[PDB]
Parts: C-alpha cells; sequence; structure tokens
C-alpha cells in the first residue's frame, strides 16, 4: 500500500493534533482553501495560508509557458492562475 | 574612559531569566543529538531577540580587561551575558587601541574570536571570510523590524543612523528606498563585526512609538555581509583606496629593505 | 543518542530496551531504521 | 564500612553526637548541590562542581582539626569516621605533611592528569604569581582553577 | 613520579550524571561524542557490574568505580 | 617577603582559603494549615510577599511566599478577599452580610459597610478612584465610597472586576450572562450572555477579560474545552489558568485558544473533596486554594 | 606521504618573542580551512601565562603554494596579507597576478595536491626574484534629473546665511563633502579642533552626512560649544554678495559651514536617491558662485 | 514499567534501611568460629 493510506492513519493524525494544543505546528500544506475568507481568524494564521497560495501560483505560473502543446489544459491553467491571484487578494484584504 | 573605564561591566539577564536552550517547537519529536525539532514541517524559525544592547549602560570593566583579554564577549553585542564583570571577554565598544591589539589577530578571525571561512555563506550571513576585509553590512529585513510601519523612506535612515552610531565609527549609511535596505559602511572591520552580531534579529521602533508592547511579535532585521557596491561613483572610490593602501605599503615594504640590505 | 543521530526521531526505546516505531512508516524509512546486529545484541545486553 | 548504616556497619563510639549536627549541615548541603539545578552554561555547570569539592574539603577539615589539632575526638572515633567514609582518608594523609598543610584536593597535585609534569597552578604561592606578572607588567590572570575552584592552597598563604 | 589516582567523592560523579539528562545545550556537544564513542566499551562495563553483583547474603556492596 | 607579611597578606583574602578571594507546569509545594476549606486567595500587589487566604473556618492565614498572621473577626466562610494597590488596605468580604476594611499596619477593622440584603460574594477594588465594588446574592452591584447601585442580572452575581477606562464593571452570575457596567449613567453598557452560570472571571493583565463556565470558556473583547465540570487566572506571560471541580488544572494559552497541558492534583491522605476553590499568580509561580484543606504551589 | 612530512610554516610574529615555546601536534587534527583536507594540527601559546591558543588553519600544501604562514596566512616574506600582495606586484609586471581560488569541493581538493605556486608566491620564496621588484616599488615612489520638483527642500537649507560669532546654534550645514571623505573623518576633525576627543562617550556631537547629496549637517549638544566652533575655524570665504562661510578643513578638502539654527534631521537633503543626486546638482553651482 | 525512567538512587534508595539478607542462624555452639566473620562482604579482611 502507497504511503497515502500510511500518512493518513490514527497515529499519525493524533500527535498533530497534539501539536496543534502544544505548539506551532498544523502546517496547513495539508488542508483546503478554506472555501470562505471571512471566516478566517488572525492574520498569522493566514500569512502561512496565504504563503501556500503563493506556492500553488508558483507551480502553475512555472507551467504555464512550457511546450505542453495543449490549449485547453494551458486555458485550464490560467483560469487557476486567475483563481488564485483572485485569491491571494481576498486574504489581503482579511489581512 | 568616562563612560567606560569608570564603572565595572553589569550583568546584563540574570541566568534564570535566560531563554530556554531547547527552541520553540517546530516540529513533533524533539531531536537530541541535531538539537531541533524533526517530523511535521519546517515553519519559520527566525524570531526578534528579546534583549538589545544599551551601550553607554551595559559597558564596563570586566574580567578580561585585567587578563588581556584580545576578543570581545558575544553575549555582550546580543545584550544576553549572565556573567557580567565575572566574564572573561569584553564588554565594551571596539576603539583604536582595542583594534590595534587585534591587529596581527583580525586576519583571520573576526572580533569575537570566532574564525573566518574561506568563502562566504551563500546568504553572505555569517562571520565573515579572509580574503575580504569586508567593512560593509547589508541591513535588510527592515519590513519585519518596523512591524510593518510605513514610516517613509527617510525616517528609516534615521533609525538606523541612531543605532549603529553607538556600535562605532562609520564611513557611510546609505539607504535604498526602492530596494527597503541599508548599506552601513565602518571605519574598521571590527566594529562591523560586532555591529554585525549586535543588530541581527533586532528591532528599529525605539519606545516612542504605538507598537513598543508588540516589538517581539515581529520578525526582526537581517544585517548580513554585503556584496561590492556596483556603481562606478563608488568603484572608482575603491581603486583610489586601494592604490593609497598600496603607497602606504610599499613605504613600510622599502624601509624592510633599507634595514635588510 | 545514536538513534538520534541517525535521524530516526520516529523509534522509541524505551526505559525497559524495547525499540518500537511511533508510527506508520515510509519505505524510505523502514530502510533507513533498519538497525544491524550491533545495535540490538547492544539493547539486549543492557535490556538484560 | 559502607557509607549506608548496614547491619555489618559498627556502631558509632562515644563522641559522636557532639559532632553529629555539625556533620549533618555539611550533609544537606552535599545533598542540595547534587540536586540538578539546570544551567546553560559551561562556566556554571563546572563551577556548581566546584562547590562539591569545597564541602568534601570543608568536611574533612573539620574531622582533620578535630582530631590532629584539637585532639577532641578519640582514635576509636577518628577510626570509625574514616571508614564510614565521613572523611577522605587520603586527603588528611596530606595535611600532616609539610608542604601539602592547606590541600586543595588530591586532584591538583598529580602530575599525570596535567599536560605537563606539573602540579595545578593553586598550588603555586601568590607572591610568586605577583612577581611574574610584575615582570611582565600585567595583573596575574590566574582566579580559579578547573579542577575544583580553588584560588591558592599554598601553605604559606 | 607516579603518584595513584585521586579518589574523588562520590557526589562529583553524582551531580555529573545528574547534569547529563537534558543535553539540549551547545556545551553538551563535546559530551554527546563522548556518550557515542563509550559505547563499544560497554560491554565491558556490564561484566564488570554483573561479575560484582551482591551474593544473598549482602544488603549492600560498595564497588570501587571509574568514570569518565 | 617575611614571615610577619605573608601572616598579614593571607588575612587580605575574603575568605579563609583556600578559596577566598585575592581580588507546563508543576507542583513545588504544598501548604497545610487551614482547618476547614479555603475559599479565596489574594497576593501582595507591591512586594509579593506574602497572601492574604480566606477559609471556612472564618479565619484569614497570612502565609509567606510559612504562617506569618492570622485575622479572625468574621462569624461565617469568608468567600472573598482584595488588597489595595495605592492603599495600605485589605478589604475580605463573607458571607456575613457585611464588607470589612482591614488597616494592614496595625491589623484591626478600620469600617464597615452595610445594607447588603445577603451573603456577599465578591469585593474588587476599582484601581484609580478608591472605590469599592462589592456583590452577591443581592442580585445587585453596590459601588462603596471607600452611592451606586445597578440593578440588572436576574440572579445572584458570581464574579466582579474593575478596569480604569469605560465599561467600569464587569459582572457575572448565574443567569448565565455577563455583563458590561456604565457606572456613570448607571445602566448596563453591553450584556454578553452567550454563556450556556458564569462563576468565574478574570481579566488579563490587552484589555480583555476570560469568561468561564461549566464546559466553555470564552473569552471577551473561545477556547476549546471538552467536559471540564467548571476559577481563572491570566499570567503576564500570556497562559491562562483555568480550575476544575473535576481535580483537573487546565493549563491554556490566551492568544490561541490552545490547551497545552492538563493535570491531576492528588487529594490528601475523599476522592470528592479534590477541588481547587481559588488560584492567582504572583505579580512565575501559582497559588492555589483547594478544598481538601490545603493551599498548593505551582512552579 | 603520510610518514614523510613537513615542518609547519608559521610566522615569526605569530611565534611572538619568546624562546622556547611549547608546540602541541596532532596528527590528524582540523581540516584545512582552503582545500578542506585534513592536516596536522599545530598549536600553541606564546608565552606561558597567555590566554589565546593559536591554531594552524591551513595545511603545509595550502600554505606553500600561497607561500603563507599556517596561522595568520600573511605572507612569509613582507609579512602583507595576499590581496595586498598580488596588486603590488601587478604594478610591477604591468600585469595582473592573481591566486584564484576554487567554490567547488572537489576542485577546492584537486587545486592543493599540485605543485605550484599560486599568484604572487613564484615572486616571493625567491629572495632574489623579491629584492629586485622591491627596487622595481622604489621607482614608483619617484613618480609619488532636470524635471525633479526639488524647491520643497532648498527653503529648508540656509544657504543664505551668514557664518558669524553672533548667532548662538546648536545645528550647522556642512556641504561640498565628496563621495570620499568618510563620516568618521569629519568628527574626528572637528573633535581635534575642539579637544573635546572621545567624543563617542559624552555624544558632544552628532554628524549626518549623506554622501550622495554631497551635504550634511553636524549637531552639538550644550549650545556654549558652538561658540568653541566658531572661535576656532579661522579660514572663511566671503561670497561676493556678502554672507560669510567658514571652511572646515579636511586635508586637500574645503567644506563650508553655516549656522543652521534650528535641528535639520534626517531626509532633510532628500527623501529618495535619485533626488538626493539633484541636490548636489543644485549645490554645484552655488559653490561655484561662492568662489567665483 | 517501560514508560517511568530508572528513578534515582538517591531521592528514592539511599535514604531507605535495606532489609535483612538471607543469613542462616548459626548456632552458637557448633559453629564458633565462623559466626563472627561468615557473612561479611569480604571476610577477614582486615585480619591481619
Ligand atoms: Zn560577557
Ligand atoms: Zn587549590
Ligand atoms: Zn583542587
Ligand atoms: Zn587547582
Ligand atoms: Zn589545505
Ligand atoms: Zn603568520
Amino acid at each position: 500500500s502507497r504511503n497515502v493510506d500510511k500518512a493518513n492513519s490514527v497515529l499519525v493524525r493524533f500527535q498533530e493534533q497534539q501539536a496543534e494544543s502544544a505548539g506551532g505546528y498544523k502546517d496547513y500544506s495539508r488542508y483546503q482553501r478554506p472555501r470562505n475568507v471571512s471566516k478566517v481568524k488572525s492574520i498569522k494564521e493566514a500569512n502561512e495560508w496565504k504563503r501556500q497560495v503563493s506556492k500553488e501560483i508558483k507551480q502553475k505560473s512555472t507551467r504555464i509557458y512550457d511546450p505542453s502543446l495543449n490549449e485547453m489544459q494551458i486555458a485550464e491553467l490560467n483560469d487557476e492562475l486567475n483563481n488564485l491571484f483572485k485569491e491571494w487578494k481576498r486574504w489581503q484584504w482579511h489581512i | 574612559m568616562t563612560s567606560w573605564r569608570d564603572k565595572s561591566a553589569k550583568v546584563q539577564v540574570k541566568e534564570s531569566e535566560l531563554p530556554s536552550s531547547i527552541p520553540a517547537q517546530t516540529g513533533l519529536t524533539f531531536n537530541i543529538w541535531y538539537n531541533k525539532w524533526s517530523q511535521g514541517f519546517a515553519g519559520n524559525t527566525r524570531f526578534v531577540s528579546p534583549f538589545a544592547l544599551q551601550p553607554q549602560l551595559h559597558s564596563g570593566k570586566t574580567r578580561g580587561d585585567n587578563d588581556g583579554q584580545l576578543f570581545f564577549c558575544l553575549f555582550f553585542a546580543k545584550g544576553m551575558c549572565c556573567l557580567g564583570p565575572k566574564c572573561e571577554y569584553l564588554h565594551h565598544i571596539p576603539d583604536e587601541e582595542d583594534i590595534g591589539k587585534l591587529a596581527l589577530r583580525t586576519e583571520v578571525l573576526d572580533c569575537f574570536g570566532r574564525e573566518k571561512f574561506a568563502d562566504y555563506r551563500e546568504d553572505m550571513g555569517g562571520i565573515g571570510s579572509f580574503r575580504k576585509k569586508n567593512k560593509t553590512l547589508y541591513v535588510g529585513g527592515i519590513d519585519g523590524a518596523l512591524n510593518s510601519k510605513h514610516l517613509k523612506p527617510a525616517q528609516i535612515e534615521s533609525r538606523i543612523r541612531f543605532v549603529f552610531s553607538r556600535l562605532g565609527d562609520i564611513d557611510r549609511i546609505r539607504y535604498v528606498e526602492s530596494k527597503n535596505c541599508g548599506f552601513v559602511k565602518f571605519k574598521y572591520q571590527a566594529n562591523a563585526e560586532f555591529a554585525k552580531e549586535a543588530m541581527s534579529n533586532q528591532t528599529l521602533l525605539l519606545p516612542s512609538d504605538k507598537e513598543w508592547d508588540d516589538r517581539r511579535e515581529g520578525t526582526g532585521l537581517l544585517v548580513k555581509w554585503a556584496n561590492e557596491d556596483p556603481d562606478p561613483a563608488a568603484q572608482k572610490r575603491l581603486q583610489e583606496e586601494l592604490k593609497l593602501e598600496s603607497l602606504n605599503m610599499m613605504v613600510h615594504l622599502i624601509n624592510n629593505n633599507t634595514n635588510s640590505a | 543518542l545514536l538513534i538520534h543521530r541517525k535521524g530516526l526521531t520516529y523509534l522509541h526505546l524505551d526505559y525497559n530496551f524495547n525499540l518500537k516505531p511511533t508510527k506508520t512508516l515510509t519505505t524510505k524509512e523502514r530502510k533507513k531504521s533498519r538497525l544491524g546486529n550491533s545495535f540490538h545484541l547492544m539493547r539486549e545486553l543492557l535490556k538484560m | 564500612m559502607p557509607r549506608i548504616k548496614t547491619r555489618r556497619s559498627k556502631p558509632a563510639p562515644d563522641g559522636f553526637e557532639k559532632i553529629k549536627p555539625t556533620l549533618t549541615d555539611f550533609e544537606i548541603q552535599l545533598r542540595d548541590a547534587q540536586k540538578d539545578k539546570s544551567s546553560k552554561l559551561a562556566a556554571k555547570s563546572n563551577e556548581q562542581l566546584w562547590e562539591i569539592m569545597q564541602l568534601h574539603h570543608q568536611r574533612s577539615r573539620y574531622i582533620y582539626t578535630l582530631y590532629y589539632k584539637r585532639k577532641a575526638i578519640s582514635k576509636d572515633l577518628y577510626d570509625w569516621l574514616i571508614k564510614e567514609k565521613y572523611a577522605d582518608k587520603l586527603l588528611i594523609a596530606k595535611w600532616r605533611k609539610t608542604g601539602y598543610e592547606k590541600l586543595c584536593c588530591l586532584r591538583c597535585i598529580q602530575k599525570n592528569e596535567t599536560n605537563n609534569g606539573s602540579t595545578c597552578i593553586c598550588r603555586v604561592p601568590r607572591a610568586q604569581l605577583e612577581e611574574e606578572a610584575r615582570k611582565k607588567g600585567t595583573q596575574v590572570s590566574f582566579h580559579q582553577c578547573v579542577h575544583c575552584g580553588c584560588r591558592g592552597c599554598a601553605s604559606t598563604d | 613520579l607516579y603518584t595513584p589516582k585521586a579518589e574523588m567523592p562520590p557526589e562529583h560523579l553524582r551531580k555529573i550524571i545528574n547534569t547529563h539528562s537534558d543535553m539540549a545545550s551547545k556545551m553538551y556537544n563535546t559530551d554527546k561524542k563522548a556518550f557515542l564513542g563509550a559505547l563499544k566499551y560497554l560491554p565491558h562495563a556490564i561484566l564488570k557490574l554483573l561479575e560484582n553483583m551482591p551474593h544473598p547474603w549482602e544488603q549492600a556492596k560498595e564497588v570501587k568505580v571509574l568514570y569518565h | 617577603f617575611t614571615k610577619s607579611e605573608l601572616k598579614r597578606r593571607r588575612k587580605t583574602r575574603k575568605g579563609d582559603g583556600p578559596w577566598g578571594s585575592w581580588s507546563p507546569k508543576k507542583v513545588i509545594r504544598n501548604y497545610p494549615g487551614h482547618p476547614e476549606g479555603t475559599t479565596a486567595l489574594k497576593f501582595l500587589p507591591k512586594t509579593g510577599h506574602l497572601i492574604l487566604s480566606g477559609g471556612n473556618d472564618h479565619t484569614i492565614k497570612i502565609w509567606d511566599f510559612e504562617c506569618l498572621r492570622d485575622f479572625q473577626g468574621h462569624n461565617k466562610p469568608i468567600k472573598a478577599l482584595r488588597f489595595t494597590e495605592d492603599c495600605q488596605s485589605f478589604l475580605s468580604s463573607s458571607f456575613d452580610r457585611s464588607v470589612k476594611i482591614w488597616d494592614t499596619e496595625t491589623g484591626k477593622v478600620k469600617t464597615r459597610l452595610h445594607l447588603n440584603s445577603t451573603p456577599a460574594d465578591v469585593e474588587s477594588r476599582p484601581t484609580n478612584p478608591h472605590e469599592f465594588i462589592v456583590g452577591l446574592s443581592n442580585s445587585k452591584i453596590l459601588h462603596y465610597d471607600d452611592v451606586q447601585t445597578y440593578d440588572h442580572h436576574l440572579s445572584s452575581i458570581l464574579a466582579l472586576k474593575y478596569f480604569p477606562d469605560g465599561s467600569k464593571f464587569i459582572s457575572s452570575s448565574e443567569d448565565k450572562t455577563v455583563r458590561i457596567w456604565e457606572n456613570q449613567i448607571n445602566v448596563p453598557i453591553k450584556q454578553i450572555s452567550d454563556t450556556a452560570s458564569m462563576p468565574f472571571l478574570n481579566v488579563h493583565p490587552n484589555y480583555f477579560c476570560a469568561q468561564s463556565m461549566d464546559n466553555r470558556i470564552y473569552s471577551f473583547s473561545k477556547y476549546k474545552r471538552h467536559p471540564k465540570k467548571i476559577h481563572s487566572s491570566a499570567g503576564y506571560g500570556i497562559s491562562l489558568a483555568f480550575s476544575g471541580d473535576g481535580r483537573y488544572i487546565c493549563s491554556g494559552d490566551s492568544k490561541s485558544r490552545l490547551f497545552t497541558w492538563d493535570w491531576n492534583t492528588s487529594r490528601l491522605l475523599i476522592p470528592g473533596n479534590k477541588p481547587i476553590t481559588q488560584v492567582d499568580w504572583h505579580p512565575s509561580k501559582v497559588i492555589c486554594s483547594g478544598a481538601a484543606g490545603k493551599i498548593y504551589v505551582c512552579d | 606521504d603520510e610518514i614523510n612530512e613537513p615542518p609547519p610554516n608559521i610566522c615569526e610574529q605569530c611565534l611572538g618573542d619568546e624562546a622556547n615555546i611549547r608546540m602541541t601536534k596532532i596528527p590528524q587534527g582540523s581540516e584545512c580551512k582552503i582545500c578542506t583536507l585534513p592536516f596536522t594540527l599545530y598549536h600553541f601559546k606564546t608565552s606561558k601565562r597567555s590566554n589565546n591558543i593559536i591554531k594552524t588553519l591551513i595545511c603545509v600544501r595550502c600554505a606553500t603554494q600561497r607561500n603563507i604562514c599556517q596561522c595568520c596566512m600573511l605572507d612569509s616574506r613582507w609579512h602583507i596579507p595576499i590581496q595586498l600582495r598580488d596588486h603590488l606586484i601587478s604594478l610591477v609586471n604591468e600585469e595582473n597576478v592573481m591566486t584564484e581560488e576554487a567554490k567547488n569541493d572537489m576542485m577546492k581538493r584537486f587545486l592543493s595536491l599540485k605543485n605550484v605556486k599560486l599568484g604572487g608566491a613564484q615572486i616571493t620564496s625567491d629572495p632574489s626574484e623579491a629584492d629586485n621588484i622591491v627596487d622595481k616599488l622604489k621607482n614608483i615612489l619617484l613618480r609619488a534629473y532636470a524635471s525633479v520638483d526639488i524647491s520643497h527642500i532648498l527653503k529648508k537649507l540656509p544657504l543664505n546665511e551668514s557664518f558669524l560669532k553672533n548667532p548662538s546654534t546648536k545645528s550647522f550645514f556642512l556641504y561640498n563633502i565628496d563621495a570620499s571623505i568618510p563620516e568618521w573623518k569629519i568628527t574626528d576633525t572637528v573633535s581635534q579642533l575642539l579637544g573635546i576627543k572621545k567624543w563617542k562617550d559624552g555624544n558632544s556631537l552628532s554628524l549626518i552626512v549623506n554622501h550622495k547629496a554631497k551635504c550634511g549637517g553636524l549637531r552639538f549638544q550644550s549650545s556654549e560649544l558652538g561658540e568653541r566652533f566658531v572661535s576656532k575655524i579661522s579660514e572663511t570665504l566671503v561670497t561676493p554678495k556678502g554672507l560669510k562661510r567658514g571652511v572646515l578643513l579636511i586635508d586637500r578638502f574645503r567644506i563650508f559651514i553655516i549656522p543652521w539654527s534650528s535641528g535639520f534631521s534626517a531626509a532633510s537633503f532628500g527623501t529618495n536617491t535619485a533626488e538626493n543626486i539633484k541636490l548636489s546638482l543644485s549645490l554645484n553651482k552655488l559653490i561655484q558662485l561662492e568662489l567665483g | 514499567d517501560d514508560d517511568e525512567p530508572p528513578l534515582s538512587y538517591e531521592q528514592h534508595i539511599e535514604n531507605i534501611e535495606p532489609l535483612d539478607p538471607i543469613n542462616l542462624p548459626l548456632d552458637s555452639q557448633d559453629d564458633e568460629y565462623v559466626k563472627d566473620w561468615l557473612y561479611d562482604s569480604r571476610p577477614l579482611e582486615e585480619d591481619s
């Protein structure tokens, strides 16, 4: 079984849940957007969320200019770059 | 003399008041060999120094003054020395008398006694190289230092001129607003090595500002070693002072051949 | 200290000298954390 | 014969109850000196080792002045304190020599510990150290030795 | 020019062991190498400990030790 | 050199020689000595040299931070005790329907405040104004001149605090409300009823307060809690303490809502008797009164 | 060869003045600073009662190829750094001599095992080839922004007032400062003039110089020092309208002064680098108007 | 238990009276020559 299975087991989840309650872990490399921005919390928390969005920007931006030869995919890639751009701004308003 | 030789050096931080030796938890399990945190990501790991040097307050005679110590206390510069007057190293701003003692010694190692290296570190941080007598510091990371006050482009330079003037004789201070960074050049390298460790991870706030209670929450400013100055208005100054250094050495060197004959 | 110098912080050495993994291990970790006879035979002497 | 009061251990002689409250004060300071006070400096960590060698010295100067200087305890008590390890047998035995009167410890006279074949510098008289520093034009650089923190055991000072 | 070994107090050993509980400081970097390079001598320390084990008619047993 | 000189120079040493110079939380201490349970605890605000601990035996025992003195003079259980900053005064309040002042200098009762209807469970000293704030089963707050009566809470008032700026009185009651009081107009400025009895409050030394309940400790300008079964104290280090009646000491950070430690006290030489009734920090230590008849010191 | 190894190359001034020095040999001590490859660490102390251990930082092969000592890494003859040595020989042979060094670890090791000399290490270690170049050094000694709106700033610079005794001010305005002439050299020249030496202890004077605007100001604490700064300056230049200006006199340079009569602060000179260059360009005319 | 560390000698062990060991009673009329010294650590160590 691939490490996708081994990473999501109960014990690995348990110590992250302690590290939330004992320190400054959590990472944020784990979780989603989260769907709303007005429901987000303090800024020092959100800066790491915002930093994560920059990193998928850099993956997408490096992916745009390639000769993948797929006009549909690069159209899709410009769409995520545009939504992550609009996403990068909504955290700035939240900041 | 009146500011320094008159009094004795004072305990900056109590030994119970010293920070904990384990770092802030950025991982799941602590590692005992490498005193760091292992599992989990790596988060951040730069914080504002809780301590700072008040140079006219903390300076004084130490145990290293009577012993003829050449080297300055590293934790005096950080504002963290718990030994006070019982410390083996010096607790004062370097002067021409002090750097004259270090003159045979500064070539390979800094004013704090730490040995220099062949080439610089990749981010220009650290101790320094013995191949270049670098006397210019890159004052960077000012935004986290100010705690994101807008202040301006001149005020920021005023903070840099006030703080680094206490740490020794200055050749020049240049602030660049577009690059949001400063370049401080000292008269001696030993002041630049002292002021680098003194102003690493500090904050340019002063109390006269509202954020003084939140000075700890920020990131802290980076003092690192500076690169060469690329404008030819300064490049011509470099070969001019290198020319004067060469003429001052040839006079000293023909007297060696005069004595040798 | 030997376990932790090798970076094997996911292995817990008990006070009764039992060596147990703290989590479900990836394969690069199970290759890396495969201690030899001289570690375990030293560990079983200390258990005795 | 041990430190622990075992049943193989011999009961105390007559004069022990007079000197027992003094010996307990040296005993409770040794338990507070071994307490693991966590200090991060190496200049402070050996300094806590220097307090133990001081108290083991001061517990042994006490029994030395009881028996050899003031003759205030019996030989059967003084032999009992050595067997029960209240006093260092070999450290007292150096204090009886003419040159080793105020002997730091036993480690500061080992010729084999040092890099040279020399004693510790706390064995040197202070007026000898002032004389050599006077020719060098400086103050004397020695304050406390690394073995136990002494400041001069020379018998002349 | 040989004098014998100096017979330290028992508390001098005892403070050292207690001090080396939490080796988190930078001062312990040399002493961590000393713990790790002593691991080859540790089977000799187990034999000398188990051969001097107190027999059933003994409450306690003072042994003479050599310590780093 | 000479023998008389070396005899003189060896007396220059400060000692005699050879060492004379030529030049989480844990439990540190347990303190017994109250005959009954200990209800309230306050500390000297200037020097930190002493405690003032109430009791269920009607006495007050001043503990050294040893037992210094005993202050009798109440007929019933002393629910609250508060020490003044700018004055050398001690305001104690008990179940005997009286707020009694104490001159710390001579150790005698100076003043008795009157006209409470029933047992007075809270005293808080206003900082600047030389006022007293008392609250009780009267369901009203009385502002005493060391004048104003505030009505609103529909049940008994458990904890009361004072602050210099606006909303000068924060109050908490068993109608599960927390009100912020405008004392000059003598009416409510703001109502915070989000608790589902609020038995404890504590002021952060950030201009905020920490509000307690049975299972949820909130803050007011949350905290992650499972069933803790119910005092609060705020260190200057951010850490926020929570006393439980299930013996559990819930330590928390105030910024986060995070809970970093949960401890369990050892009862005594009954298992139901092991709660923590009151708690306070110094001006790096924690001093907690328990119903097992002991004061415990947490380091 | 591990059993046949050269003796260490250390300076005479590293060893110091004493005759017998007890030196400690460790056969594979640290690794070299240059080649990152192990060697025999020698370390020693100058006197017996010293407090500084002098270690050999580089191996003997890296010390031979550079012709430097192992401890202080200065040249064995002439006792100068390498960067100054290869610059002095470049003034003699009229070509650049330079020891170049690897930044790669496999080429730091490679460059050390070869038996060549590097840079000026052919010239030095030959006493005949060194002494004639010193003679060739001796013949060298026989030779021995128009778009900017700057008008908000020049109202605050004085530029129209005179350097007399009669105003009693703390601050002054120094213009005509070259891009050379460090900030320490102007405070030392003023403190030499007043005898208020070691001024940084008492903070008697505070000086701000831009080095882009070619202008600056120096503020005194204790206004009675201002009359000492006026009276200790003798030479002045009178502009042909009037309005006499004192000259500070750094070696070969001339720096003009006018009492500010208020505190200038930072940012009086400029708030942007492009903006400060035009103030030096603004002044250059007034200096030429003051002199000629 | 393997979770609890080896408890320190001085806070726990050293302060307590040890126990009685295994000793046969050694009848005095039949064993008078050995009963004074049989159960020592080193028997007759200081007898010259
Ligand atoms: Zn220091
Ligand atoms: Zn000594
Ligand atoms: Zn000693
Ligand atoms: Zn010694
Ligand atoms: Zn090399
Ligand atoms: Zn050298």
